[PDB]
C-alpha cells in the first residue's frame, strides 16, 4: 500500500496527526518465509 | 538418531544439564549410555544403564531417564570436567546409534591396545588386529567404535563373548568380517570394498556383557577403552 | 539420475516455496564436513526404476 499526503512544515520530526487511507498499488505473489527486514539508502 | 546440543556453556561452581533426546525405538526400549572423552586421550565410560556408575567414576556425575530422553547432571563442575560427552543407545533395529557430542568448555588395570592401521591402496584393505592382557576374553564382548579425526564416534561391529551371533552397522554390513580365535586375547576384523571414507581410529572397545547387546538391554555397557591406531587411507 | 528425490530435513517446508538444496545434512550436531561419515549424506537420492 502507498499514499501521498501533504506533510507541510510542522513541529519537530514526528508522525503528524491526520487521517490518510492507504490504497494498494501492486499485488505481486510471493511465498518466502520472511522474518526480517533491512533498509538501505543511496 | 539422537539429538544433542552442539556446545553448551556454563560457569564454574554451579551445575549444568546436558540432555539427549531420542525416539521410543531406541531410548524408550533400552538404556542410554553416557561416555566422557578427554581431548587427546582415549574415551572412557561415564554412566551406564542410567542408574549405576563405574568404580573410577566419582559421585560428581548423575543421570536420569525421565521420559524418552536422558538428562545428565554434573554437580559442581571444574576445569577437569572440560571434555566431550557422547550419548549411545542400542536401537531395536539391530544397530548402535551414538550421539553428536557436547563441548562443555568453560574458561574459568588391563591394556586394550590395538593396531593394524596404516595407509593402504584404495579399494582393498588389510586386517584390523586387537589384543589385551589377562581379562577373560571368553566372558566379555568387544565393540569396534571408530572416530574420525575431529569428528565424532560411531559403532561399527560387535562380537559377543560366546562367539555366536554378531552384528554390524548399517553401512559396513556385508563387506566386513569380524571373528576371533582360540589363541590368546585377540580380535580380527577384515574390511572389504574400501570406499576411501574410512579415515578413523577404529577403537577396539572392551565391554562387560557376555551375549550380543540385543537380548541384554540392561547390562550392556563398555569398559575401559584402548589406544587405537590412526589408519588414514586417503585414497 | 534424471529424476531426483530429496531426503529428510530437520525443519518443515513452506507451501509454495522451492526446496533446492545441495549441501550435506548434519545428523544431530556432528558436522561431517562434506565427506559422508555416519548418518550424514546428501539429500539427492536418485530414484531407482526398472
Amino acid at each position: 500500500y502507498s499514499k501521498h499526503t501533504p506533510i507541510i512544515v510542522r513541529e519537530p520530526e514526528d508522525l503528524p496527526q491526520g487521517f490518510s487511507a492507504l490504497e494498494p498499488l501492486v499485488d505481486l505473489p510471493i511465498g518466502i518465509n520472511i522474518t526480517r527486514f533491512q533498509t538501505l539508502l543511496a | 538418531v539422537l539429538t544433542q546440543p552442539p556446545s553448551a556453556s556454563g560457569t564454574p561452581g554451579q551445575r549444568v544439564t546436558i540432555s539427549c533426546s531420542g525416539s521410543s525405538s531406541n531410548i524408550g526400549s533400552n538404556t542410554v549410555n553416557w561416555y566422557q572423552q578427554l581431548p587427546g586421550t582415549a574415551p572412557k565410560l561415564l554412566i551406564y544403564s542410567n542408574n549405576q556408575r563405574p568404580s573410577g567414576v566419582p559421585d560428581r556425575f548423575s543421570g536420569s531417564k525421565s521420559g524418552t530422553s536422558a538428562s545428565l547432571a554434573i554437580s559442581g563442575l571444574q576445569s577437569e570436567d572440560e571434555a566431550d560427552y557422547y550419548c549411545a543407545a542400542w536401537d531395536d533395529s539391530l544397530n548402535w546409534v551414538f550421539g553428536g557430542g557436547t563441548k562443555l568448555t568453560v574458561l574459568g588395570e588391563v591394556q586394550l591396545v590395538e593396531s593394524g592401521g596404516g595407509v593402504v591402496q584404495p579399494g582393498g584393505s588389510l586386517r584390523l588386529s586387537c589384543a589385551a592382557s589377562g581379562f577373560r576374553f571368553d566372558d566379555h564382548a568387544m565393540h569396534w567404535v571408530r572416530q574420525a579425526p575431529g569428528k565424532g564416534l560411531e559403532w561399527v561391529s560387535v562380537i559377543s563373548g560366546d562367539g555366536g551371533s554378531t552384528y554390524y552397522a548399517d553401512s559396513v554390513k556385508g563387506r566386513f568380517s569380524i571373528s576371533r580365535d582360540d589363541s590368546k586375547n585377540s580380535l580380527y576384523l577384515q574390511m572389504n570394498s574400501l570406499r576411501t571414507e574410512d579415515t578413523a581410529l577404529y577403537y577396539c572397545a572392551k565391554d562387560r556383557s557376555y551375549g550380543p547387546p540385543d537380548v541384554f538391554n540392561y547390562e550392556y555397557g563398555m569398559d575401559v577403552w584402548g589406544q587405537g591406531t590412526t589408519v588414514t587411507v586417503s585414497s | 539420475y534424471n529424476y531426483l528425490y530429496r531426503l529428510f530435513r530437520k525443519s518443515n517446508l513452506k507451501p509454495f516455496e522451492r526446496d533446492i538444496s545441495t549441501e550435506i545434512y548434519q545428523a544431530g550436531n556432528k558436522p561431517c564436513n562434506g565427506v559422508a561419515g555416519f548418518n550424514c549424506y546428501f539429500p539427492l537420492r536418485s530414484y531407482s526404476f526398472r
